[PDB]
DNA sequence: GGCCGCCACTGGCCACTGGAGAATCCCGGTGCCGAGGCCGCTCAATTGGTCGTAGACAGCTCTAGCACCGCTTAAACGCACGTACGCGCTGTCCCCCGCGTTTTAACCGCCAAGGGGATTACTCCCTAGTCTCCAGGCACGTGTCACATATATACATCCTGTGCATGTAAGTGCATG
DNA sequence: CATGCACTTACATGCACAGGATGTATATATGTGACACGTGCCTGGAGACTAGGGAGTAATCCCCTTGGCGGTTAAAACGCGGGGGACAGCGCGTACGTGCGTTTAAGCGGTGCTAGAGCTGTCTACGACCAATTGAGCGGCCTCGGCACCGGGATTCTCCAGTGGCCAGTGGCGGCC
């Protein structure tokens, strides 16, 4: 079981802290390295990242929706 | 609730049907009209054997169909399932036309 | 004092007319002289080819449980042989239809 | 009546009964086989004429017919056509 | 006497039927007029030759045997009409 | 001792000097022109032969050649060739 | 006692050999008789085609400042004419090269 | 730093050169070796006119070069600049090879 | 005498040269062997034809006339070799 | 006492599945019209001989290819470092087939009419063929200048450092809480 | 005193421009062989003349093609809609591009040999030509049974509604600080 994928996405984006936001591909590779069945849960990842965007805790840099780059808010 | 098939299912059944079929798909007399219309552009008031019209219909449908398999190959080669006129232009340019 | 007029197709054990094909070569203007065995060889080659295409046509008609051969069966036979289709790729049969062929990407999941 | 028009109905019917005594034939398919045999015949005649011209040969004989059928027919079709024609040439040679 | 628009006689559903015979699953809306133009090109290419044959035959009636001659001239030999 | 071989050299060179008196030529380009003029010669000749067969004529006339030009040569080259050949035939008729 | 020799090419007023083309057509086996105007007409057509392609090759050579015709000049002359390209879409030329031609997407920016 | 062109610039320059040039793009001796290698498989002790081998050459680059413009048309149809062997396969099959 | 893999005698940079003459910008690494097979098929067809001409000619040596006859048999006519 | 982390309750979402509906395949049945078999005709395959020649071989020749060898760089290979390109993913918007309805003209099918395809006859224009004679084009030899090659400038153009237009964020003086 | 804010000011990013470097053009010098041009010849093409025969032309007729008229419905067209697909954006990892160093092997000159292409004489096998003849194959007829169309049931496919599992949102409580 464990925690839901939202917290895992938060450590996935917080692992790098590049100038550009993390891609969908890079966070998928990060969840693959940390361990997740990403092949079964692409829609789960998309809804989790979009939900985190809607809270304003994450801000999308260049892409729209689930594409492009994703970086943390100001605080 | 009135049934509605999901898109392309009827199209695939059409593909199976008309691959199974052998008959001409063109309306015969409009084809004759167009053949005579092109004919008078070369020589007016000519007569036609109906066999000549049927032969032109067969050859025309065959050339068109082979063009469409080439177009289908180009479209799937472009990783698409919808054919485009640019696909046809590509196919004709490959064929040397 | 003439002997019985025997036929050259029977002399070669063949079905296709040796005399008619020799006449066609003499009047088709390919050379002014024609070697005697050449139309025999040609008729044998044609008989062989017709034998295989007719055999495949009868096989296809039997596959479609049909007792009388069809131009659809001719198309299905001529296109399903690799060497025959390579021989006759640019040639179309009237009312032949097409091979049943759907690309895998066209097929649904 | 009218003038005689040449056709290949009887020979193809005989060959059909050689390969399939049981089955029938449609007349439009018969026209297809006539077109087929005439097309192949005129092809082979053309390359025979060309090859006889290349060797400057006034007489068309069986050897370049063999050459032309090996040239056009792909692979085992060509080899078995050579075999059948060679057999028939030997039998007619033996009258 | 004259004819002005019969190229539109090759209707869109007929082209759809041909495409389903061609194995095309999905057809754009821009296809049909371009196929009409392509068909027009092919038909005029064969029938100019056919008119040439028929006039060289000193006939005013178009025969199918000349259509066979024209089609086999352009490498598109058809079986089922020879003779 | 060598056997004489045919070429189109004098005719192509003279028509070159007619169309461009100041222009030379390379020899392998002349070989290409030899192949071209030969190739079109058998194209027109084969068309004339089969057209003579189709109307069952054993004599190929200028009408057959002109028909073959309308067949193989498309568009403007055909009608220009027809006009110049008609002029040549008319001049030969006067000759 | 005999008329002086006068060529049939001159009788047409042409340069291409009437007698040579006549002999080649007779020995090329296309019909057992041939009309008198047919080889004259044929030689006229070939002379016209040779003259026009030689004009085009001359223009191509003059554009590249070369006095003599090159197979590159022939390739450029034939491939840049849509009429002659449709005449010779299936003809290849020794040492000819191709048209200088690039796709726009292959160009930068 | 040393001079270094960006990718494609050298490709453009050599495209312009080889389109401008007519000279053979195959080393002649291994080509002749491959011709003899293939021909020995069909008939033994075959000898060659060097001109025959050369004609076999320009036929080879003719067929190959035309195949690559077909491939390039497929690639620009496929919105790419890098050709892949299935593009060549598409060109062959649409031509009917 | 006996030759083994002269198909690789067509070097990869020669294939790049042929592609650049065709105006190809970027070439995959998978291309070269596949094109080697394709040209192998092409060469074996035309040399089969040219050979068949040659033993019919009762000659041991291949002539260029046989080659150009083979190419025009395939609708791939080549000019400039005495045809 | 408050706040956060963890455990539990709960609703939403995704896939699995069964069943209904519809298109299709399969099964006789039956009238009907091409298939094929018979029959009468005719023309062309045969049969036989002859004459003239087409090509196969003997022999001979010279020539082009085949191999060897020996230098001699050009490029092929190979490695390395970097960008740019296939390509995978997703968001989004719109395009086109499914389906139902309306119209419409195509098609059967029927009938009139006449036109030219085709067939037969007839007579003749040409042309294939033969012999004579002769000049045209090709082999042969030569010479000579258009072009190949080399080399030195000259510009084009492409990459790159960098100089200016624009976004950003922080420091701090000042007004005021 | 303190503190937040706003204004000012330094920092950073991207676009634009000058400048170098190298590749390509381009201008001048030099040989050379390839193209072009005079020459002998013989051989292929023109000249004269004929036979006859394929081809042009007249006549006809009938069959095929065109023209037209009514019914009916399949066929096309039109509209709604709603899902699936095209496609743009974005990024990423990699796989060729580019560049530099090496090996080698491609390429050129020169030697030598002989299979082998190819020319020439013979002459003989073979095939075209020609007269009779027939029987095989083609035109026409007629019957039938295979099969196209029709009608009925089973089957299969599909699509969507019902259902359970899976996951995340939410609440509540204990424990520690």
């Amino acid at each position: 079981s464990g925690p839901p994928v939202s917290e895992l996405i938060t450590k996935a984006v917080a692992a790098s802290k590049e100038r550009s936001g993390v891609s969908l591909a890079a966070l998928k590779k990060a969840l693959a390295a940390a361990g997740y069945d990403v092949e079964k849960n692409n829609s789960r990842i998309k809804l989790g990242l979009k939900s985190l965007v809607s809270k304003g805790t994450l801000v999308q840099t260049k892409g729209t929706g689930a594409s492009g780059s994703f970086k943390l808010n100001k605080k | 609730k009135p049934h509605r098939y999901r898109p392309g299912t009827v199209a695939l059944r059409e593909i199976r049907r008309y691959q199974k079929s052998t008959e001409l798909l063109i309306r015969k007399l409009p084809f004759q009209r167009l053949v005579r219309e092109i004919a008078q552009d070369f020589k007016t008031d000519l007569r036609f054997q109906s066999s000549a019209v049927m032969a032109l219909q067969e050859a025309s449908e065959a050339y068109l169909v082979g063009l469409f398999e080439d177009t289908n190959l180009a479209a799937i080669h472009a990783k698409r399932v919808t054919i485009m006129p640019k696909d046809i232009q590509l196919a004709r340019r490959i064929r040397g036309e | 004092a003439r002997a019985k007029a025997k036929t050259r197709s029977s002399r070669a054990g063949l079905q296709f007319p040796v005399g008619r094909v020799h006449r066609l070569l003499r009047k088709g203007n390919y050379s002014e002289r024609v070697g005697a065995g050449a139309p025999v060889y040609l008729a044998a080659v044609l008989e062989y080819l017709t034998a295989e295409i007719l055999e495949l046509a009868g096989n296809a008609a039997r596959d479609n449980k049909k007792t009388r051969i069809i131009p659809r069966h001719l198309q299905l036979a001529i296109r399903n042989d690799e060497e025959l289709n390579k021989l006759l790729g640019r040639v179309t049969i009237a009312q032949g239809g097409v091979l049943p062929n759907i690309q895998a990407v066209l097929l649904p999941k | 009546k009218r003038s005689r028009k040449e056709s290949y109905s009887v020979y193809v019917y005989k060959v059909l009964k050689q390969v399939h005594p049981d089955t029938g034939i449609s007349s439009k398919a018969m026209g297809i086989m006539n077109s087929f045999v005439n097309d192949i015949f005129e092809r082979i005649a053309g390359e025979a004429s060309r090859l006889a011209h290349y060797n400057k040969r006034s007489t068309i004989t069986s050897r370049e017919i063999q050459t032309a059928v090996r040239l056009l027919l792909p692979g085992e079709l060509a080899k078995h056509a050579v075999s059948e024609g060679t057999k028939a040439v030997t039998k007619y040679t033996s009258a | 006497k004259v004819l002005r628009d019969n190229i539109q006689g090759i209707t869109k559903p007929a082209i759809r039927r041909l495409a389903r015979r061609g194995g095309v699953k999905r057809i754009s809306g821009l296809i049909y007029e371009e196929t009409r133009g392509v068909l027009k090109v092919f038909l005029e290419n064969v029938i100019r030759d056919a008119v040439t044959y028929t006039e060289h035959a000193k006939r005013k009636t178009v025969t199918a045997m000349d259509v066979v001659y024209a089609l086999k001239r352009q490498g598109r030999t058809l079986y089922g009409f020879g003779g």
